């Protein structure tokens, strides 16, 4: 929520903040409503390259177990 | 990207029809352990022939 406010969001942290006082499921559909209001803003149609590099970052190490990989 | 090299043991198998029977041993040279050799010799008093 602090990152949420740091981006410039005021009302929607407040709706997520005042709900935690009760954590009730009757007021909860708001969250679900909010959870759907996020996906009606569009696609992040960035470039093939930079979108691949979300995946193509690797940290391969000779410190893992072998007892684990062999069982796997 | 230097990928690590995970090597299993892999336990190389066969099946019965693919078991080769045997190959007989015919003999090579006669399996020596010893050989002769010229050495010098020294008579008593120590000196040499």
């Amino acid at each position: 929520l602090d990152n949420m406010r740091k981006a410039g969001l005021t009302d929607i942290p407040k709706m997520i903040q005042d709900w935690l006082v009760d954590c009730s499921i009757e007021k909860f559909p708001l969250m679900a409503k909010i959870y759907s209001w996020s996906f009606h803003v569009g696609f992040r149609k960035q470039k093939m390259l930079d979108a691949a590099l979300d995946q193509l970052k690797t940290e391969y190490t000779e410190d893992v177990d072998d007892e684990m990989y062999r069982e796997y | 990207k230097t990928i690590p090299t995970f090597e299993p043991k892999e336990s190389i198998l066969k099946k019965l029809e693919d078991i080769k029977p045997e190959q007989v041993k015919k003999q090579t040279k006669l399996f020596r352990i010893f050989e002769p050799r010229q050495l010098p010799v020294y008579r008593a008093n120590g000196e040499k022939e």
